[PDB]
Order: structure tokens, then C-alpha cells, then sequence
């Protein structure tokens, strides 16, 4: 799901930055540092919202480093996965294991234990798919993923999806 | 069958927290224990030994009627009579033809619950429902 | 209080206590190996964009 | 990789770096192993 | 001060701590945790690339749309956009409000239920048919809304869809 | 080289707060659990899996990595371990402390000997500092030798109200040796026993929320229950190294000494209670291992022998290396 | 059948492996001997005691013993108590075997070297199937 | 924030200490050797230490003192304005 | 002796015998501390009534463990691996999980087909177990009156002619002291 959320982040600037138009180095910073990056706590940020209205503090020289830190309040764009919440992507990646299924910035990652048991991996096709007799899986095809878990790190997510359900799996 | 789960047997008296529950696809009773650990994940056939309909965790509900059989007339009752609903008025106020067709409303169901004839009544259900 | 003498005993007197230390003295931040708030360590120094701005 | 994790706090998202003297984390470890715990936080719980 | 020492779930509608119901902006000011579908959040994030667009100059058919995208996007943004790409890629491939106007009628359609934000966004997300299966993809709606308001909601989000 | 780059936050510290384990949280701290006293295995080719100086604990090695973070010597910081101590041993640093608890609060159902119906009390419970409170707590409360299951009314002396006792007389407690041992006044000779300190755990344990806040303790770091040690955490291999002179003879820390006996005497104490052994074979085993947590933790203890290693010199406990001149601090 | 845990120095510019590397002791550092890239700096050269893994294997024991104050009471009744240890009886016998072998060699003026031959040959000799009728005697008269 | 004292009410010397002085200096000698922008003209200068000083002279210095007080309240001077006359 | 000190301190250490140490005074030879053995109900009721419900706790557990996805594991360093990590570390070719340790492929894990047997398990419990909740059943009904050694002395029946073990209680006068547990209502 895609949420707008008031962040903070704490940006440094080399001191070779320290020029009259220093506030724009400040904002490109932002956009080459936030935006697309991933976080576990907000997900991935995507883009930033009023980015001509930022809000800039005063900035702190660090003791030794000799660099400043400026506190940063914006307003972007974030992608956060939840447990329990159902998603459509396409198929990017298939193996033995499971098939990758695309949302976003995100990929979710279904093992076969969590697949309907008609499902059976076929490799002798080219490219590798699964194989039922209602639909068959094959990238760039359609279907919908219930996200069964989620593990969040400092700056990486990854999820773990099911097709089982009812109403799930190719559309 | 008295107290305790027929599947994991848990017993009031080991766990007095525990809860029944019924599905009502095949009027099996499972404890609210059995049915996240064996529906969670899906769809999957029914844990007794003799059934194989599929059934869904969101479809289960809670006994109302002590009695298993009188819990299977009325919930043909309630789908039943969703379709099946006619007043007096219906008929200007002649009741010798609304207690004919009341009998037959009765008579469906009276058939749907024993199974008579499940194909050819289940039809006309399906074909009234329309219209 | 620890550094001057009766360091263990001032220690466990401070766990069983849960004393809290602020770490605003010398001693206390010399063992973290972080500027004092003593001499050159007493403020903060920030930036100057009102005037940097002018100074170009 | 990129990870980091404190078993027993179940976190993977709250975590500082600080930087102080190895004598200074050996005297912690050592008190801890006293059953001591000395406990580094960031922000201050109360003011002045 | 007491610092020291319930697990997220969508179903039941607990996102965790950062996305609580009663949210904090940068002003101070309390405001309600704001959720964008699928089609509003494209508009969102594409409003926002042609400001920025706008800024530094100064100082139609799915794949046609695809590429004025692709291209914009690169114009506008910087380096190590890969994340940008995918999401742009993926919202106008499953996208079903294209114009400002469908999108204005969805949401002055869906905030009649007065659900909450994520389970409200996640019926304008999500081609569902029957109420049978909002119910199940979205649990969080069982014992929310009676099926009657559900169906014919469904019913009416249907019919204002283009293509 | 220095440190590889990192993308935690950089934030300096600004508060410490000290307190104690609980056996609950040693035990989520440990990466592993210890239950062998050796160092190497048959072979004397690598570390014991589950020994003293398990992979797990960390690496002191140049040339070895640590199993848990897989990353060198400069730069894994060590990772605890822990022992399940058979019973449950006093603190050596604490037991002034616990005895004055102890003195303060009923020996059977854990409530203040003295509660706010008294007027000195309240003047003792009106103190800000901990320190200070607690001084006055004890000086009352030690010298009340019962319950008082009922107490006069504050109102007037003429009838008394009712507060949660049980009318148990409270003995004259004594500190000998490592042990508690406490008196009980007859209505000749007063009755003596020994205070078992399984019995000294369950007590405080029972202190109410309330009831130990009154004696300067804090609810969320630091009880009374976490004087007595249940679970003793082991510290990593870098806190005690293992060196050597020519670097074919291989020597332990003198910290290293002391967790193998404690291991031995532990193991020693779970097979003897478990069968036959009995009670005063237990409790000697129990004193053994008291004695050596206790001058693991501290060796210089007045009465008390000091433990020497085979070469005849006094064993270097922690307490010795944080005080003194040439200690950490 | 166990991890790797195994750490190698090489120079990623050089490239070369096997490398040719440099202890620079006084320096503290390890550099490679192509290019002078450190590889690794700040590095290492009574707390403890040393033991000898191969008359005594693993076995960490410490000595009760009088201290500068203490009474006799406790150090009779832990010594008492140390004493009744399952564990360590074990290893007794071998530690009382090496405590006679000195003896009879001390008696005997001879080298310390033929002491810690004839200490190390019981113990690897001793527990064994075949010297199960044999007198100790034999066995440490043999063994020196 | 209630803990910036505005500059109307500024109870602080008007005068430079020493110790800031010295961290001036150290801290715009070191941003100098980081290749930052000199906004004095040079007429021949390679320490950094001196370009710093020759800065403070003129007032050509972009940083603000952020005066502590015990308290946790602060009060914020620039470099310009405050007279360096020790 | 050492055939006896097993059986009871293992019968100790769960609650279902008791112990009671005085002092006996036989007039005609040197006295000695006395250890009596016998059962205070209301403990050992207890005692069977938590670990009959932990035992079955454990298996309910593991039934729901076992009806979890089965996992990973490492050949190499025997590291377990649930699915949501293992999705974490598998290679860039999206082919094979990797170890993080060995960078080596991952193994499944066993116990897939145990779900049908650890609900046979669970079910023997509870039809071997039944006589002890029936005989719990009927126990709750009723009300126990707690024992003591003196209560439990009541219903003596002397062993040997002659034992050298005075089977009496002669507590002593004004004795303000208490022992942990050995009090009752
Ligand atoms: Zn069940
Ligand atoms: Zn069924
Ligand atoms: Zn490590
Ligand atoms: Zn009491
Ligand atoms: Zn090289
Ligand atoms: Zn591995």
C-alpha cells in the first residue's frame, strides 16, 4: 500500500558544499538519498511530496568531522508491506522453489508449501513455469499474492506470499 | 463426543478457555484451537474421517440449537426463505391458494432436508430465484 | 565518584539503586572518549546561512 | 549484508553505532558480567 | 521514562506504531493517517514529477502513456532511480482510474462508509466482484459494513471504469 | 584500515542508566549456553562446541572468525554466554544489601514490617533520595520482631485496623561466612536455622511494586529478586584472553580458571541432589559453589579463603581489575 | 564437518595468491610487499597461567588456600567439600600417579627432561584394556 | 522551541572568549583543508591556520555560536557580530 | 541406599512424597534426627494436575508448530532457517538459497510428513491419560483438607515389632520458629 507520511532524516553535507547555493546541494542530497531507497521502519520511500517546500533547520558542525548535520522534514511517498494484505504483481523470476511475483519496488517471494497442490513446478518448458490444468504461472503473467509474512531491516524488506486462498493466483 | 474436541480432544476441563465452533458446508464441530491451526493458511478438505469437502474458515458460525439436525432445517430455512416469501396480500386475501403454496414451500424444504430428490428440487430452487 | 576511589562499590551501589548519570562532568565523558563540556566543548557551533548567503 | 538484529528486543530497525575507547566497552562487558548493566542510551530521558 | 521492554497484522487493522490511526505532520498539527490506492497515488507521485519538471526548466493508449512516463521520470529524477522505474511501470500496468475526475468520484464515493483508511483503500486497490470476495481479501470488513451497502458499492465502482 | 563503513546511525552517548540482569533477560542476551568446564576437545585442534571458549562467545584470533557475526577480531565486540546455575547464589557484592532487605520486610509473606500508620514513618517515607530513605527504613523496621497482623488506628489508639500480616515473629539475622543465618526468639536459648537462599528468593519476590520502591529500588532495572543470581552470564573470550609466551604453550585467563570450576562444582551439585546425596552432602556441594561465584566476582573477602591457583598466588577476580591504580577505570 | 572460520590476507589490487606479506611488528601493521597496501593495522603482540596440553589435556582447577584474614572454619570445610567432587576424581588418580613418578625421579637425580618423558608416557599408556592386571608399580617403573 | 532565547533578549557577553576563538579557527582551518570556499581574497597563503585567522579579521567567517546554558537554554551569535577583541 | 536415594529424590523433587525431619529423644541410647516420609494431597493433586496440562500443551504446540512451513537448514553448519529468512539470502540467480556462513545451498527441512503422526501422538495422550481426568473430575467435586505429619500420623499402621523409629510429633514449647512449607491451614 502507498502511504503519505511527514519524515525526518539527518543529512551531511561535505564541507567543500559550503556555498551560497549550498540549499540546493541540500535538496538534490535529499533526492539522490531518499528517494528509492528502502527502509524498514517506512518502507520504501519512492517520492517526495512539495519538494520547493522543505523544510531545512540549522545545521551542526560535527566535532571532528568538520562536516554539518542538518535535520531534514519533508513529505514523500512510502511503500510499506503488512502481513495479511493482498497485492497484485506480475511474475518476474521462476524456479523450483517458487516464482518472484513484482508490486512495486517490492518482490514477494512464494514457496510452494504455500501453493494450491494442483500447482506443479515444470521445468521442461522454456522458460520454466507452473503448470495446472485451471491456469498456468509463467513471468509476466497476472496474479494475486496474499502476503503471508514480512521481515523488515534496516534497509531492506523482504515478503513472503500465498496463492492457496480463494479469489488468489492467476486473475 | 461429550465435552472435549473430537479431533484434539481438549477438554473443558484442561482448557476451560477453549471454544466450539461448526462449518456449516458439513455440520462437523471443530474447537476454535483446531480450525487457525488447520485453516489458516487455506481452503483445505475437512479433518474427519469420511469427509472431502473443501471448506473455507470464514464460513464458520456458532451453534444455536443444541440438536445437530434441527441446526441443518433451519439453515435451509433461512436460504430458503430469502426466495420462498409470500404474505396473505400477496393473494388478495384468498387463503385457499396461499396455503396450497404455503405447503409447497414447506414441501421443498421438507425434501431438501431429507434428500428426496436433491437434483431436480435444488433445480427448481435455482430456476425460482431468478424470478 | 567511581574514578576517585571505592570504584566497585560505587559501582553496585548504582545498579542495585539504578542511578541515573547525566555524564554533564569531565570524568564521565572522558570514559566514553567524547568532547567534555568544558573550554572549547562548553558550545555548539552551527552554520551561517543568513550570512553565508551575503558573504558571495 | 547490511543487518542488524538484538536477540531478546526482537528489533531490526532501532539500532546506533556509537564510538568509545575498547577500554570503555571492556569495562561494560566486564560489568555486566558482574551483573551489572550499564546502559547507553542517546536521548535524554529527562531535562536538566 | 520507562522505557525497556502486538504484532502487525493487516486483518486486524494494526499496522504498528508509525502507522497509527492519529498521525503527527511537521506542523504540529494532529491529522488522520493518509492512505492512497493504486490510482490516486499514481496521480499523487506524477502531480509531483511535473512540478519538480516545471522547476528546472524554468530555472491515450497504456503503451503510449508507458513511455511518456519512462521518459519523464529519467528527466526529472536523478541517479539510482531503479525503485522509481518499477513503481511507475507497475502502477500504469494495473492502474483502473486514469483522469483526475474518476478518481475525485472514487473518492467521494468510498468515504460515505467511513471505513478505516487502509481497508478503504484496498477496495479501490483491488478488482473484486461479489462481496463475498471483499470480505475475504480484506477481512478487516467482516462485521463492518452489511453486504447490502458493500454490493451496491461494488456495483457502482464497476461502472465508472475506463476501458 | 579501521572500521569498514556502516549505515547505523552515528550518535553520541548521553545517559547511562545502571541497573541488573534479570535472569529472564541473561538469558535472551546469550548466544549460547555453556555446560562443559573444558577449553578444547579431545583433540587439542579447536574449540569445544558448548565450552568456555565456544565460537559462538566471539574470537580473540587474528586469524579466526566469530560464528555468529562472521566478522574479525577488530571487529566483533563479543557476545555473551550464560551457565543455569543448579541454585540460585547470593551476589558477593550485595548480600549488605540483602541482609537489610531482608531485616526490612516480613520473612514470610514479603510486606513492610512498618507500614504509614506510623508516625515516624512517614516522616521516613517523606525522603526524596533513595539513599537516605532507605537509611531510615532500615533503622525503624530492624527493630520490630513481629507482623503485626493488626495495628492501632492513626485516628486514635482505642481500636485497632486491621493491615495484611500474619503475625510471624521475624528473627535476628546474621551474616556468617557466605551464607544467612537467622534467629528465632523463643516465648531457653533462642532457635537457630540456617536461611536457605532458595528461601530468601522466594521472599523477595513477593515484595509489592510499592513495597520495594520505598526502599530505593526502581520497579523496571533494578528488584531485590535480581540480587540473588540464577543465571550467571558468561563474558566473552575478549574479556578473557588467552595468552602466551612462546605461542606453543597455551595459558587461560585467571577468569577462565574460575568459570571451569564453576562449571565443575555446578555439574557436580545437579548430580548429587539428583539422586541419593544426602542433605549435608548437598549443602556442602551448595557452599562450594557459592564460594566460587562469589571470588570469581570478588577474591579479597574478609574471613573468607582466597582461591590460588596452582602456582600458589592469589586468583585475579574483576573486582581487582576495576579498582587500583592500574585497574580500567 | 565444522565451519570454515577461516580468515586469509590478500591484496585486492595486487591480485596475487598466494601473497607475499610483511609483518611490520614495530609498525603494527600488515602490508603487502607489491603495491605497500596495508592490509590490516592496529595489531597485537600476570593475568594468566600456562598450561601444558599434553600431561594434563584440559583440566582448569584452582587450590583453596589461606588469605591475608580468614578463619579456619571455612577453608577446613570448603577444602572438605572440594574434596567430595564425582568429577574430578576421575582425574585424581592420574594427578596422584605424577605426584609419585616425581618423587621416585626427584629420589633418582635425574634431568627434569627424563621427568616430563616418563609423566607424559603413563598417562597415555594409563586407561588402557591391556594394562588392567598389571601393578602401578610396573607401570611407573616401566614408564621411567 | 522554547528553549532559543530570542535575540532581543540575549544576556550573554558580547565578547568573543577565548576558547571560541580557538575553535573558530581550528574549526574553519580544518573546513579549509577540505577544499572549502575561501571568502577572503588570498594575497599569498598555504597554512590553513592563517587563511582562518585572516577570515576572523575581516569577518568573513559563515558560523553561529550556539551559547549553552545550564539549563538547556541556548543563545545563538554569529561570528560577525561578535567583537574579537582578547 | 543408593537404590533408595534415587526413588526418593525423584519422588521428591515432583511433589508426590513428602519429607519431615525432627528431633527424637530415645531414652535408652544416643538420639538422631529422624526423616519421615509421606503424601500431602492438595501439593500432589496439583503437581499431576500442571504437568498432565503441560505434557499436552507441548504436543498441542508442536502441532501447531509442525502445521507451520517446514523451513531450511544448512547442511554445513546445521543452522535452521525459516522461510522468511531463508528468502533473504538466496543467490543473485534467484535459482537456490545460500547460507550467509558457508555460501552454500540450503537443504530442506524434515518433519513434513510428521503432521499426520503428532496428532496420533496427541491422541493417544488423551485415551491413555483418560482415568486421570476422570479421577481429577471427581476430585475437583469434593474438597481435600490439607495433610500434616501429625494429621498423617493418624492413620499409622506400625511396620515392625520393634522399629528403632519413634512414629511420634512432640513439637517443642513455644517455638516461634517456621520452616518454608511446613505450615498448613
Ligand atoms: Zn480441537
Ligand atoms: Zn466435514
Ligand atoms: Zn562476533
Ligand atoms: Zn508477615
Ligand atoms: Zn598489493
Ligand atoms: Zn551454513
Amino acid at each position: 500500500m502507498f502511504f503519505i507520511k511527514d519524515l525526518s532524516l539527518n543529512i551531511t553535507l561535505h564541507p567543500s558544499f559550503f556555498g551560497p547555493r549550498m540549499k540546493q546541494y541540500l535538496k538534490t542530497k535529499l533526492l539522490e538519498e531518499v528517494e528509492g531507497s528502502c527502509t524498514g521502519k517506512f518502507g520504501y520511500i519512492l517520492c517526495v511530496l512539495d519538494y520547493d517546500n522543505i523544510d531545512i533547520q540549522r545545521g551542526r558542525i560535527l566535532p571532528t568531522d568538520g562536516s554539518a548535520e542538518f535535520n531534514v522534514k519533508y513529505r514523500a511517498v512510502v511503500f510499506k508491506p503488512f502481513k495479511g494484505e493482498v497485492v497484485d504483481g506480475t511474475v518476474v523470476s521462476c524456479s523450483q522453489h517458487g516464482f518472484e511475483v513484482q508490486v512495486g519496488p517490492m518482490k514477494v517471494f512464494v514457496t510452494k508449501h504455500l501453493m494450491p497442490q494442483d500447482l506443479t513446478f515444470n521445468a521442461g518448458s522454456n522458460p520454466p513455469s507452473y503448470q495446472s490444468s485451471e491456469d498456468v504461472i509463467t513471468i509476466k503473467s497476472r496474479i494475486r499474492v496474499k502476503i503471508e509474512g514480512c521481515i523488515s531491516q534496516v534497509s531492506s524488506i523482504h515478503a513472503i506470499g500465498s496463492i492457496k486462498e480463494d479469489y488468489l493466483g492467476a486473475i | 463426543n461429550k465435552d472435549m474436541c473430537p479431533i484434539c480432544k481438549t477438554d473443558r476441563y484442561l482448557s476451560p478457555d477453549v471454544k466450539f465452533l461448526v462449518n456449516p458446508e458439513c455440520y462437523h464441530r471443530i474447537c476454535e484451537s483446531c480450525v487457525d491451526r488447520i485453516f489458516s493458511l487455506g481452503p483445505a478438505q475437512c479433518p474427519y474421517k469420511g469427509c472431502d469437502k473443501i471448506l473455507r474458515k470464514n464460513k464458520f458460525k456458532t451453534q444455536i440449537f443444541d440438536d445437530v439436525e434441527v441446526e441443518k432445517e433451519v439453515d435451509i430455512r433461512k436460504r430458503v426463505f430469502n426466495v420462498f416469501n409470500k404474505t396473505i396480500d400477496d393473494f388478495n386475501g384468498d387463503l385457499v391458494e396461499y396455503n396450497k403454496y404455503l405447503e409447497e414451500v414447506e414441501d421443498i424444504i421438507y425434501k431438501l432436508d431429507h434428500g428426496i430428490d436433491v437434483a431436480k428440487t435444488e433445480e427448481k430452487l435455482r430456476t425460482y430465484e431468478e424470478l | 565518584r567511581c574514578s576517585f576511589e571505592e570504584t566497585v562499590e560505587i559501582l553496585f551501589e548504582a545498579g542495585a539503586s539504578a542511578e541515573l548519570d547525566d555524564c554533564r562532568g569531565v570524568s564521565e565523558n572522558v570514559i566514553l572518549g567524547q568532547m567534555a563540556p568544558i573550554g572549547t566543548g562548553a558550545f555548539d557551533v552551527m552554520i551561517d546561512e543568513e550570512s553565508l548567503v551575503k558573504y558571495m | 549484508h547490511n543487518q542488524f538484529e538484538c536477540k531478546g528486543c526482537d528489533n531490526k530497525i532501532d539500532i546506533y553505532q556509537i564510538h568509545i575507547p575498547y577500554a570503555a566497552k571492556l569495562l561494560f562487558q566486564e560489568l555486566m558480567a558482574m551483573n551489572i548493566t550499564p546502559r547507553l542510551y542517546t536521548d535524554r530521558s529527562r531535562d536538566f | 521514562r520507562r522505557r525497556l521492554k502486538e504484532e502487525e497484522n493487516a486483518a486486524t487493522l494494526q499496522l504498528g506504531q508509525e502507522f497509527q490511526l492519529k498521525q503527527i505532520n511537521h506542523q504540529g498539527e494532529e491529522e488522520e493517517l493518509i492512505a492512497l490506492n493504486l490510482s490516486e497515488a499514481r496521480l499523487v507521485i506524477k502531480e509531483a514529477l511535473v512540478e519538480r519538471r516545471r522547476a528546472f526548466k524554468r530555472s491515450e493508449t497504456r503503451e503510449k502513456e508507458l513511455e511518456s512516463i519512462d521518459v519523464l521520470l529519467e528527466q526529472t529524477t536523478g541517479g539510482n532511480n531503479k525503485d522509481l522505474k518499477n513503481t511507475m511501470q507497475y502502477l500504469t500496468n494495473f492502474s483502473r482510474f486514469r483522469d483526475q475526475e474518476t478518481v475525485g468520484a472514487v473518492i467521494q464515493l468510498l468515504k460515505s462508509t467511513g471505513l478505516h483508511p487502509f481497508e478503504v483503500a484496498q477496495l479501490g486497490s483491488l478488482a473484486c466482484d461479489t462481496a463475498d470476495e471483499a470480505k475475504t481479501l480484506i477481512p478487516s470488513l467482516n462485521n463492518k459494513i452489511s453486504d447490502d451497502e458493500l454490493e451496491r458499492i461494488l456495483k457502482e465502482l464497476s461502472n465508472l471504469e475506463t476501458l | 584500515v579501521g572500521q569498514q563503513y556502516s549505515s547505523a546511525p552515528l550518535r553520541t552517548v548521553k545517559e547511562v542508566q545502571f541497573g541488573l540482569f534479570s535472569p529472564e533477560e541473561v538469558r535472551a542476551i546469550s548466544v549460547a549456553k555453556i555446560r562443559f568446564p573444558e577449553t578444547m576437545d579431545e583433540t587439542q585442534t579447536r574449540a569445544k562446541i558448548g565450552g568456555l571458549n565456544d565460537p559462538r562467545l566471539g574470537s580473540i584470533d587474528r586469524n579466526l572468525k566469530c560464528q555468529t557475526c562472521q566478522e574479525g577480531m577488530n571487529e566483533c565486540p563479543g557476545h555473551f554466554g550464560h551457565i543455569d546455575l543448579a541454585k540460585p547464589v547470593f551476589h558477593v557484592g550485595f548480600i549488605a544489601k540483602i541482609k537489610k532487605v531482608c531485616e526490612c520486610v516480613c520473612m514470610h509473606c514479603g510486606k513492610l514490617l512498618l507500614d504509614e500508620h506510623n508516625e515516624l514513618m512517614r516522616q521516613a517515607l517523606a525522603i526524596k533520595d533513595s539513599k537516605k530513605r532507605f537509611a531510615a527504613i532500615w533503622t525503624l523496621c530492624k527493630t520490630k520482631m513481629v507482623c503485626e497482623t493488626d495495628v492501632p488506628s492513626e485516628d486514635d489508639p482505642t481500636q485497632l485496623v486491621s493491615r495484611g500480616g500474619c503475625g510471624n515473629t521475624q528473627p535476628t539475622i546474621r551474616k556468617d561466612g557466605l551464607k544467612l543465618v537467622g534467629s528465632w526468639k523463643k516465648d531457653d536459648e533462642p532457635e537457630l536455622r540456617v536461611l536457605s537462599t532458595e528461601e530468601i528468593l522466594n521472599i523477595f519476590k513477593h515484595i509489592s511494586v510499592k513495597d520495594f520502591t520505598s526502599l530505593g529500588f526502581n520497579e523496571v532495572f533494578s528488584r531485590p529478586e535480581w540480587m540473588i543470581l540464577t543465571c550467571l552470564p558468561v563474558p566473552p573470550p575478549p574479556v578473557r584472553p588467552s595468552i602466551s609466551f612462546n605461542e606453543s604453550q597455551r595459558g587461560e585467563d585467571d577468569l577462565t580458571f574460575k568459570l571451569a570450576d564453576i562449571l565443575k562444582a555446578n555439574i557436580s551439585l545437579e548430580t548429587l541432589e539428583h539422586n541419593g546425596a544426602p542433605h549435608h552432602a548437598i549443602e556442602e556441594a551448595e557452599s562450594l559453589l557459592q564460594f566460587h561465584v562469589a571470588t570469581y566476582m570478588d577474591n579479597d573477602i574478609a574471613g573468607q579463603p582466597q582461591a590460588l591457583q596452582k602456582s600458589g598466588r592469589p586468583v585475579k577476580s574483576i573486582r581487582a581489575r576495576l579498582k587500583g591504580k592500574e585497574g580500567r577505570i | 564437518r565444522g565451519p570454515n572460520l577461516n580468515i586469509v590476507l590478500t591484496c585486492p589490487e595486487c591480485k596475487v595468491y598466494p601473497p607475499k606479506i610483511v609483518e611490520r611488528f614495530s609498525e603494527g601493521d600488515v602490508v603487502c610487499a607489491l603495491c605497500g597496501l596495508v592490509l590490516s593495522d592496529k595489531l597485537v603482540d600476570r593475568v594468566g597461567e600456562a598450561s601444558n596440553p599434553l600431561l594434563d589435556g584440559n583440566n582448569l582447577s584452582t587450590r583453596i588456600g589461606k588469605g591475608e584474614t580468614t578463619d579456619m572454619r571455612f577453608t577446613k570445610e570448603l577444602n572438605k567439600a572440594q574434596g567430595k567432587n564425582v568429577m574430578d576424581k576421575k582425574d585424581n588418580e592420574v594427578q596422584a600417579a605424577f605426584a609419585k613418578i616425581t618423587m621416585l625421579c626427584d629420589a633418582a637425580e635425574l634431568p627434569k627432561i627424563v621427568k616430563d618423558c616418563a609423566k607424559e608416557a603413563y598417562k597415555l599408556c594409563h586407561d588402557e584394556k591391556t594394562l588392567k592386571g598389571k601393578s602401578m608399580e610396573s607401570i611407573m617403573a616401566a614408564s621411567i | 522551541k522554547e528553549k532559543a532565547i530570542p535575540k532581543d533578549q540575549r544576556a550573554t557577553t558580547p565578547y568573543m572568549t577565548k576558547y571560541e576563538r580557538a575553535r573558530i579557527l581550528g574549526t574553519r582551518a580544518l573546513q579549509i583543508s577540505m577544499n572549502a570556499p575561501v571568502f577572503v581574497d588570498l594575497e599569498g597563503e598555504t597554512d590553513p591556520l592563517r587563511i582562518a585567522m585572516k577570515e576572523l579579521a575581516e569577518k568573513k567567517i559563515p558560523l553561529v555560536i550556539r551559547r549553552y546554558l545550564p539549563d538547556g537554554s541556548f543563545e545563538d551569535w554569529s561570528v560577525e557580530e561578535l567583537i574579537v577583541d582578547l | 541406599k543408593t537404590e533408595l536415594g534415587p526413588l526418593i529424590a525423584r519422588l521428591r523433587s515432583d511433589r508426590l512424597i513428602s519429607i519431615h525431619k525432627q528431633r527424637e529423644y530415645p531414652p535408652n541410647s544416643k538420639s538422631v534426627e529422624r526423616v519421615y516420609y509421606y503424601v500431602k494431597y492438595p501439593h500432589a493433586i496439583d503437581a499431576i494436575k500442571w504437568k498432565v496440562h503441560q505434557v499436552v500443551q507441548r504436543l498441542k504446540d508442536d502441532l501447531d508448530k509442525n502445521s507451520e512451513p517446514n523451513g531450511y537448514m544448512c547442511p554445513i553448519c546445521l543452522t535452521k532457517y525459516t522461510q522468511l529468512e531463508a528468502v533473504q539470502l538466496l543467490n543473485f540467480d534467484r535459482t537456490e538459497f545460500l547460507c550467509s556462513l558457508c555460501d552454500e545451498p540450503l537443504v530442506e527441512d524434515d518433519s513434513g510428513k510428521k503432521n499426520k503422526e503428532k496428532q496420533d501422538k496427541l491422541n493417544r495422550l488423551m485415551d491413555q491419560i483418560q482415568p486421570i481426568i476422570d479421577s481429577l473430575k471427581k476430585i475437583d467435586d469434593s474438597r481435600i483438607e490439607e495433610n500434616t505429619f501429625e494429621i498423617a500420623l493418624a492413620r499409622l499402621i506400625p511396620p515392625q515389632n520393634q522399629s528403632h523409629a519413634a512414629y511420634t510429633y512432640n513439637p517443642k514449647k513455644g517455638s516461634t520458629m517456621f520452616r518454608p512449607g511446613d505450615s498448613a491451614p
